[PDB]
């Protein structure tokens, strides 16, 4: 069924990543999921593409990172760090089923600009993004354009003419 | 409890033991509990054994309470300290005793991983400084020295390298969060307090512990400070986490090993050190590694500090640590005084891990900066003190040296764009004085967002969740390249017209000072 | 028959002393204590007798948790190491215990480590040449069989690629295996060197490997690191004697072989003579080198990396090492950045066998003429940057062309990196190479352009590239002419 | 501690404290370290330097003098004193012979409270 996989040094490597995926789907918070990849690695059973994507499913569907809240939390950076880990560190490449989660988060959060980067990147790698989310992203964009939320307010404020260190708010 | 013997003599921190009539064997590196009183106990360690029956011992606590004739009990176990995630917030003593401020045990000396239990370094550790992360990048599992004389920025580099890791580890999962362990050997006890207050100020202590062996502490406790720190890092490796480990500093650790070894009459050598003081630091630094996917893929990085004297590198310890480390950083006082801070000397500073650590967006940029600074030196060295040189190399290089000057770390997004502008010539019309104000407006402010130029769908420098697209696709990618150029071009035109014109017209007394202070503040915040 | 047992009596760092009740074993004899006591196996070799029943022994591992008066087993001999075909494609520590995790090693016999040097009768005074296949080496720096060679290279100079290619070529040309010795090697470089030997198939796990690896790492005490090169060289003496063939012996920095013995002599208490190196410097170094000699039965050549502390040649460790070397393969970052690979700087290099008493006459005169040429080119290079090429006479600009051709012709590819960079590698012979440089020296190949000699091997190979370049440019002209004429 | 007052602690000088124990270390039988100093110099100095420190109760504003023999900063006694200070004032023969007093080399010396925030920005 599953083709052979080998470590750097050539030792045989396990592919039966089945039960660890269920261990991820049961993760109520999306930081206990990342703590499963450690056990998968330590078992000579590294993660597959389907495994990383289960992790992204929980990064999206879960409510918070841990039981208690966290400062500076962000679902998006978590997902993209998984992608930089999948591609650069390990070599596994993402699929449409992965950028889907990455795009749904930017739609839910409403950060419409980064969404267009995901749309412009899925189209560079040869992926067909769902038009539902593209329409929702453009909807949030037009929405924010009406209310001046297109950019924040602190940037549209006029610049100080004086070169005082206090005026610039350093 | 059954004893082994009774103390026979002490030489300050050193002790000696006389075995009981019931001659019982004692291991070589175990702990000896000395009964200074009925309750209080003075922990110690075996350091040599002898034919007649005796034990030269290093004392780690309660030295003043030691007297000849006392009973001496044995544990039969090596030294070990508390270990786990229940330690990241708290300063400690290399015996694990928590120091105040206004279960699982781990061994201090474990064998480092073999080659098969390791992995080539592939991921970066962002110091937050453009200098390092561009030209001498620090990887994970990449032990890299920090050299320099007194008061150059050594501790500041290792201490800003921690602060950069706070913005991210909050965001990203707790598997890829590089934690940290500061280790003070022979430093003043108030420096530790300032570090505590600083890291607490930036919420950096949730992911950073500290090991404190001050100058008032025994040499044997200064001897084991880095071992204690490393042992704490090792579970993080074994738990898949990433972990950093700083030493301020090892040059004092070697003085402590000298003290111990000479007072216990070990044979001396060069600079009065013993032979296995190279082996001392090899016991330690080799425990740094980038572990294998069979081993959680964790990592222990090292930033050992070593103080030079009169820019000497022929010294014994410096020679040794350079022979051990996977690169080096070399700070200079002649540049620290000349407004160049951090005051690297990029030729002497090396990272044998050149590109495998760098990101996709970083290889191109830093590879251009090498091809810029190697030429900038051949030109800057030969030119006079008075020659005017109008060339793309000297221009871009001088402005880049200004950008390299910054107090405190810098977000990755901020580090790239400011250098992309230079290497591609956008930062050429500006002056060498106003480069950091250009950068301050580019990164934190957004001029085109203000002045109406909004012909850019996504690329702006206010979101800060955008660098995770840069790290993945890279700026050379087709979608980020033109938008990047447009933001930089429009920012440059608006700057050179609105701001750089008003600046030179300020030919007064107090206006120029009001501006000079602004630029020297932009240098700090950026 | 039974085995001898002794009892420890003191432990001071790595040093240990062992009381007996009978005749003490010989010096350098190995003494094992079971792994149940310390937790791991433990070997210590006798160095220094103290009385009729005591034997000071240096320890190769950590003696932590070693109680006093523990039993200590006499092996009956010194450190017996594996030897054979089974050794290849593996890594071994000082004791011959494999550390690559790749199962046991199926060896037949197991030889001791401190073998006496070859007698004078076993020697062969006839100085021979090792056909490396690397024309840069073969022309200017003929690696003498049974000789010691210096390799000066930091980072990013092709040091790894050179030693990999040497293994390959000696495996096919001279039919001889090789062996690596990492003395004080950074444990990171062990991975970065063991994995390069998987992409290059120098270590074919599912096939026939060529090199043995011996890593004595920095995390090991000096009693081990000092006894590493004896191990890697004992692996080679089997191939010299029994297999009856030629061998390379790569030695990560000899500086760290010297330092470790200095540390041993310190721990033993021996007064350091000089800057801090042991009094037995030349003895401990020469006991190693004198085993690296040619024989009637084979040869062991040794390419030795040397670190020069503070760039001072007068220090006793380099200075004593140089007295044993025969050639110096210097590597420079400058030539490497100029596109040349292997990054050898021939003028600052040197050799001992460059004498027609040793080699044939043509090989000598051609090489000396190239040295004259490139030296003159360095001088004229100091003139062109000042005056200009138009300042030079007609005779000078000709050698300014030919010297550039020679320097570009030194650039050779490598079959090691054939997968990485894609280009083939070329094993070029010795005599053919001399006829090639003699053609480029006699001017009978001057019409050929410069860049054709860049990254090729053999005069018979560049001409295909010259034809390829001319055909390509002719096709670009035929493309431009018709693209412009059609419109 | 007791009176809660502020205190000044002038010392002339910290180096003679060091060599006073160096003159005895040979008699004690302690193997001498490099340049002719005791092996326990750094520890012995730290046990004194740490006592000199402000607390919640009061503040000792100590001042120390140090002898740099042969004007060699590499001597371990000054070099070990670096860590234990906040203002490493340094004096040099070269400025003194030029007629300039106090013969301070501003480049070789640097303080701790030379910060942007602790002091005025114009000063910095
Ligand atoms: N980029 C920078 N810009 C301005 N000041 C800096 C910079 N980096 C370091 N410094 C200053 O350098 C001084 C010393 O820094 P640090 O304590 O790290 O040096 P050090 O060599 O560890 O000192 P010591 O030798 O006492 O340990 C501090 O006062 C700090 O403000
Ligand atoms: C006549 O034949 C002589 C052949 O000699 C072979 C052995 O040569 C020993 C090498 O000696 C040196 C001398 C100098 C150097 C320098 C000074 C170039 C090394 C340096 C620049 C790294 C300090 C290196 C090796
Ligand atoms: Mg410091």
């Amino acid at each position: 069924a599953g083709g052979k996989r080998y470590d750097l040094f050539g030792y045989e490597v396990s592919v039966a990543t089945g039960p660890f995926i269920e261990e991820i789907k049961k993760a109520q918070f999306y930081d206990d999921a990342g703590e499963v990849i450690v056990k998968m690695n330590l078992a000579n059973t590294p993660p597959d593409l389907q495994t990383y994507n289960a992790v992204l499913e929980r990064i999206l569907n879960c409510k918070s990172k841990r039981s208690q809240p966290v400062k500076g939390e962000n679902k998006f950076a978590a997902m993209m760090d998984i992608l930089e880990e999948m591609d650069a560190r390990s070599g596994i490449k993402p699929n449409a089923e992965s950028w889907g989660y990455v795009l749904k988060e930017l739609v839910q959060a409403g950060d419409f600009r980064l969404g267009w980067v995901c749309i412009a990147g899925m189209k560079s790698l040869g992926i067909t993004p769902d038009q539902a989310l593209v329409d929702a992203n453009e909807a949030n964009a037009a929405k924010a354009k009406a209310a001046g939320t297109d950019f924040p307010a602190y940037l549209k404020k006029a610049a100080p003419e004086s070169f005082d260190t206090k005026a610039w708010g350093i | 409890k059954q004893k082994i013997g009774f103390v026979h003599g002490i030489d300050g921190t050193i002790a000696t033991i006389a075995p009981a009539a019931s001659k019982v064997t004692v291991p070589y590196n175990t702990v000896l509990e000395i009964a200074v009183s009925a309750t209080n106990i003075a922990n110690a360690l075996v350091f040599n054994l002898e034919k007649d029956g005796s034990i030269g011992v290093i004392l780690l606590d309660n030295i003043s309470e030691v007297r000849s004739g006392q009973d001496v009990y044995a544990t039969g176990s090596l030294l070990k300290i508390p270990v786990g995630f229940h330690m990241l917030g708290k300063i400690i003593n290399p015996l694990g005793k928590e120091i105040p401020t206004g279960t699982k045990l781990g061994l201090v000396e474990e064998m480092a991983p073999n080659i098969v239990s390791r992995q080539p370094v592939n991921y970066n550790l962002l110091t937050g400084y453009k200098v390092i992360d561009t030209l001498i990048p620090v990887g994970r599992g990449q032990r890299e020295l920090i050299l320099g004389d007194r008061q150059t920025g050594k501790t500041s580099i290792a201490l800003s390298t921690i602060l950069n890791q706070t913005k991210v580890n909050n965001e990203i999962l707790s598997k890829n969060n590089v934690l940290s362990v500061y280790v003070s050997i022979g430093q003043r006890c108030s420096n530790v307090a300032r570090i505590h207050r600083l890291l607490t100020e930036y919420d950096a202590m949730k992911y950073c512990t500290i090991v404190a062996a001050t100058a008032a502490d025994p040499a044997g406790l200064q001897y084991l400070a880095p071992y204690a720190g490393t042992t704490l890092g090792e579970e993080f490796r074994n738990s898949g986490r990433h972990i950093l480990l700083v030493y301020d500093d090892l040059s004092k650790q070697a003085v402590s090993y000298r003290q111990i070894s000479l007072l216990l009459r070990r044979p001396p050598g060069r600079e009065a050190y013993p032979g296995d003081v190279f082996y001392l630091h090899s016991r330690l630094l080799e425990r740094s590694a980038m572990m294998s996917p069979q081993k959680g893929s964790g990592s222990l990085t090292s930033l050992p500090i070593v103080e030079t004297l009169s820019n000497d590198v022929t010294a014994y310890i410096v020679t040794n640590v350079i022979s051990i480390t996977d690169g080096q950083i070399y700070l200079d006082a002649k540049l620290f005084t000349g407004g160049q801070r951090p005051a690297v000397n990029i030729g002497l500073s090396v990272s044998r891990v050149g590109s495998s650590a760098q990101n996709k967006a970083m290889k191109k940029v830093g590879g251009a900066l090498k091809m810029l600074m190697g030429e900038y030196r051949k030109m800057a060295g030969e030119q006079t003190s008075g020659s005017q040189n109008v060339s793309p190399v000297m221009i871009r290089g001088a402005r880049c040296l200004q950008l390299f000057n910054q107090k405190g770390p810098s977000y990755f997004m901020d580090a790239i764009v400011a250098l992309y502008a230079v290497t591609n010539g956008y930062m050429d019309d500006v002056k060498l004085q106003y480069s950091k104000f250009y950068e301050f407006l580019l990164l934190n402010k957004d001029l085109p967002v203000l002045y109406g130029q909004v012909n850019n769908k996504y690329f702006y420098m206010y979101n800060k969740n955008l660098n995770y697209f840069i790290r993945y696709f890279g700026l050379n990618h087709e979608i980020l390249e033109p938008e990047l150029k447009k933001y930089i071009e429009i920012h440059t035109n608006l700057f050179l017209d609105n701001y750089q014109s008003r600046m030179n017209e300020l030919k007064s007394d107090e206006d120029l000072v009001q501006l000079k202070n602004l630029l020297y503040a932009c240098k700090r915040t950026v | 028959d039974v085995k001898q047992v002794g009892y420890v009596q003191q432990i001071i760092g790595a040093v240990v002393d062992v009381t007996f009740t009978d005749s003490v074993p010989p010096v350098l004899t190995a003494l094992t204590v079971d792994a149940k006591e310390t937790g791991t196996l433990l070997t210590m070799e006798i160095v220094q007798h103290l009385d009729t029943k005591t034997a000071r022994c240096i320890c190769m591992s950590s003696t932590d948790m070693l109680r006093l008066r523990t039993p200590v087993v006499n092996t009956g001999s010194q450190i017996t190491v594996p030897v054979g075909e089974a050794t290849l494609g593996r890594i071994f520590n000082v004791m011959g215990d494999a550390i690559d995790q790749r199962g046991p090693v199926k060896n037949k016999v197991r030889w001791p480590i401190h073998r006496k040097a070859p007698t004078l009768a076993e020697q062969s005074g006839k100085d021979e040449v090792l056909v490396t296949g690397i024309k840069v080496i073969d022309l200017i720096l003929p690696y003498c069989k049974g000789g010691k060679i210096g390799l000066f290279g930091g980072a990013g100079v092709g040091k790894t690629v050179i030693i990999m290619e040497l293994i390959n070529n000696v495996a096919k040309g001279h039919g001889g295996y090789s062996v690596f010795a990492g003395v004080g090697e950074r444990t990171r470089e062990g991975t970065d060197l063991y994995l390069e030997m998987m992409g290059s198939k120098v270590i074919d796990l599912q096939g026939d490997s060529k090199c043995v690896l011996v890593y004595g790492q920095m995390n090991e005490p000096p009693g081990a690191r000092a006894r590493v090169a004896q191990t890697a060289l004992t692996m080679a003496e089997y191939f010299r004697d029994e297999a009856g063939q030629d061998v390379l012996l790569f030695v990560d920095n000899v500086f760290r072989f010297t330092q470790a013995n200095s540390e041993v002599s310190a721990l033993l208490g021996r007064i350091p003579a000089a800057v801090g190196y042991q009094p037995t410097l030349a003895e401990d170094l020469g006991m190693l080198q004198e085993r690296i000699t040619s024989t009637v039965k084979g040869s062991i050549t040794s390419v030795q990396a040397v670190y020069v502390p503070a760039d001072d040649i007068t220090d006793p460790a380099p200075a004593t090492t140089f007295s044993h070397l025969d050639a110096t393969t210097v590597l420079s970052r400058s030539v490497a950045e100029a596109g040349i690979y292997p990054a050898v700087e021939p003028l600052e290099c040197a050799s001992r066998i460059m004498d027609p008493d040793a080699i044939d006459v043509n090989h000598y005169n051609v090489a000396m003429d190239i040295v004259e040429m490139l030296t003159k080119y360095k001088e004229l290079q100091d003139i062109i940057a000042v005056l200009g090429i138009d300042e030079l006479s007609e005779e000078d600009k000709l050698i300014v062309d030919r010297a550039r051709k020679v320097a570009k012709f030194m650039s050779q590819p490598f079959a090691v990196a054939e997968v990485f960079t894609g280009m083939k590698g070329y094993y070029v012979q010795l005599e053919d190479c001399v006829s090639d440089f003699g053609s480029l020296l006699m001017g009978q190949c001057d019409n050929i352009p410069e860049m054709a000699f860049y990254m090729v091997g053999g005069l018979d190979s560049v001409k295909e590239k010259a034809a390829k370049m001319a055909a390509e440019a002719a096709a670009m002209r035929e493309r431009a002419r018709k693209a412009a004429e059609a419109k």
